[PDB]
């Protein structure tokens, strides 16, 4: 006879429970992260800052120059 | 107060974060090492004009062109 049956050796194991990866840094690592960023943005704001005041106090002197004639 | 601080980083930390923000904010400018350079900085941007003085004849600090040496100079920007 034909009929529908498992066959001789049966069905494979079937994964039935949860499976969590668990993953990504620890939180000192992107605490160390964030930190670190805000220092170099803190440094390089720093330097573009006083940079752009000095062109500010180059411009002013050169419009102070050319106050009388105006 | 270690127990204290571990609670409350336990059940809030943004409060914990907010008031360590906060207190840096207050008590690190009365530490720096740079304000003094801020005020200067701010004291010497030229927005109006530097009119001159009469002369009675009797002035050292004054000079009579803006490349003599003596006045004051700006050099602490320059370098930094
Ligand atoms: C603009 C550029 C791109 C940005 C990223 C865009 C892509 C990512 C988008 C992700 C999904 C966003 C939408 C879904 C979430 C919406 C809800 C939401 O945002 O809720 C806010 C959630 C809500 O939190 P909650 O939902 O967990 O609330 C639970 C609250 N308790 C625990 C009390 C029960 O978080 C906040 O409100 C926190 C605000 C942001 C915190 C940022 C911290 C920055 C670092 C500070 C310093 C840290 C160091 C320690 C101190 C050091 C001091 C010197």
């Amino acid at each position: 006879v034909k009929q529908d049956m498992p066959p001789v050796g049966g069905y494979g194991p079937i994964d039935y429970k949860r499976n969590l990866p668990r993953r990504g840094l620890s939180g000192y690592s992107m605490f160390a992260v964030g930190i670190g960023a805000l220092l170099f943005g803190y440094w390089s704001m720093m330097r573009w800052n006083r940079e752009r005041r000095r062109l500010q106090i180059e411009d002013f002197e050169a419009r102070i120059a050319l106050m009388p004639l105006l | 107060v270690a127990a204290f601080l571990k609670n409350v980083w336990a059940k809030e930390p943004v409060l914990v974060a907010s008031f360590a923000i906060a207190g840096l904010a207050v008590i690190l400018p009365t530490l720096s090492p740079y304000t003094k350079y801020s005020l200067m900085i701010n004291r010497a941007t030229p927005y109006n004009y530097p009119v001159p003085l009469r002369d009675d004849g009797n002035m050292p600090d004054v000079p009579s062109h803006p490349q003599d040496p003596q006045g004051p100079s700006l050099e602490w920007l320059k370098r930094l």
